[PDB]
């Protein structure tokens, strides 16, 4: 498609809504 | 996670997101 012109927090916050069902599962942090 | 790789300049969307693009 075409995307949110956003860094960091604002990107992943938008992915919670825009990606509807599966958000932003990611690499762990220890 | 991917989010760092286009937080620097304009890019192709493959540098911005992997799953929601």
């Amino acid at each position: 498609f075409v995307n949110q012109h956003l860094c960091g927090s604002h990107l992943v916050e938008a992915l919670y809504l825009v990606c509807g069902e599966r958000g932003f599962f990611y690499t762990p942090k220890a | 996670g991917i989010v760092e790789q286009c937080c620097a300049s304009v890019c192709s969307l493959y540098q911005l997101e992997n799953y929601c693009n």
